[PDB]
């Protein structure tokens, strides 16, 4: 069972 | 329940949350079994990439109150599988809260639990102080409206 | 692009909404449906400024980032007379009580 | 097409009927087949009211980013009665 995940990556504005 | 619940299609979907409120935003994601799992929360005005599944459960949440948020302007966030390899967007924001949610939001944000009842307003308000937001009883609430509306 | 503002005088307040791109002439009519005074008797102003009848809310500095639902902007009024001059006023709102112990940061 | 609300130190606040309705209160007074009149409601308060009606109006059924309703600490509980009163 698989379950959701984060990639290492860097968070983005909203422009 | 195993109504609202995420479903193991082991179908990956590429996902993005985009936080378009001014609260710090909880990601929680319903298990297999209907339980709520938090995820990292993101602060307001920023986004981020999310590697989840087609038919997999979300909602979200003010990171500290658990004040109810909606997400593409509805409860739940449903993933689908991605088409040409575009990301799934899912839009938080917040809902328009009465006069009288907002009001007490303020209110518990400023008073501790055991102080409310020191407050000199009408009496039938400190119930609703008290009858903070949960995730829980959301769920419950969903529930019924789920089934009931058939 | 609607800008959504307050047009006081003395004790009355207008909650109303104009677009960015409508005129003061025409936010003069709003007020003249309301309080049955004509254009030409009327005075508007942004903090101590006359606005032109010919100009657009906007070219008179309204914008709808500063001029929202719950935090319109202010448009002063005044209204003509034949001999004399009413003069800009406008009464301020009551003030609250002092923050409760119970709510202040201890 | 237009309602008129009367605070308790006799400011008067005028907003667009439809506005108004809001308010349960407000719209179960005038359901029948205008001025009214709250003057137990302050002008500091009074006022709050009717930005909420104007942004309430605006962002209910919009899918634009909605921005926070303000509330001053200091105004907050005569804010919550007049909202628990007015039924909005």
């Amino acid at each position: 069972m698989l379950a959701p995940y984060i990639p290492m990556d860097d968070d983005f504005q909203l422009r | 329940r195993p109504v609202l619940r995420s479903v193991n299609s082991r179908e990956p979907s590429q996902v993005i949350f985009c936080n378009r409120s001014p609260r710090v935003v909880l990601p929680v994601w319903l298990n297999f079994d209907g339980e709520p799992q938090p995820y990292p929360t993101l602060p307001p005005g920023t986004g981020r990439r999310i590697h989840s599944y087609r038919g997999h459960l979300w909602l979200f949440r003010d990171a500290g109150t658990h004040d109810g948020l909606l997400v593409n302007q509805t409860e739940l966030f449903v993933p689908s599988l991605n088409v040409d390899g575009q990301p799934i967007f899912a839009n938080i924001t917040l809902p328009v809260y009465t006069l009288k949610e907002r009001c007490l939001q303020v209110v518990r944000s400023l008073v501790k639990p055991e102080n409310y009842r020191r407050l000199d307003i009408v009496r039938s308000l400190y119930e609703d102080l008290e009858d903070h937001p949960n995730v829980q009883k959301d769920l419950e609430r969903l529930t019924q409206e789920r089934i009931a509306h058939q | 692009m609607d800008v959504f503002l307050m047009i006081r005088r003395h004790k009355t307040t207008i909650f109303t909404d104009a677009k960015e791109s409508s005129t003061v002439f025409e936010l003069k009519r709003i007020v003249e449906g309301i309080l049955k005074r004509p254009p030409d008797e009327q005075r508007l102003y942004k903090d101590d400024q006359l606005l032109d009848d010919g100009k657009t809310l906007g070219e008179c500095g309204f914008t709808s980032q500063t001029a929202r639902p719950q935090a319109p902007a202010t448009v002063g009024l005044a209204f003509r007379a034949d001999d004399t001059f009413e003069a800009l006023c406008i009464e301020p709102f009551s003030s609250p009580p002092e923050l409760p112990d119970v709510m202040k940061p201890q | 097409m237009y309602v008129k609300l009367i605070s308790s130190d006799g400011h008067e606040f005028i907003v667009k009927r439809e506005h108004a309705l809001t308010s349960g209160t407000i719209k179960a007074m005038l359901s029948g087949p205008n001025e009214v009149n709250f003057r137990e409601i302050p002008s500091h308060v009074l006022s709050k009211v009717c930005m909420y009606f104007t942004y309430k109006v605006r962002y209910t059924n919009s899918s634009t980013e909605i921005p926070e309703f303000p509330i001053a600490p200091e105004i907050a509980l005569e804010l919550l009665m007049a909202a628990n009163f007015l039924d909005c």
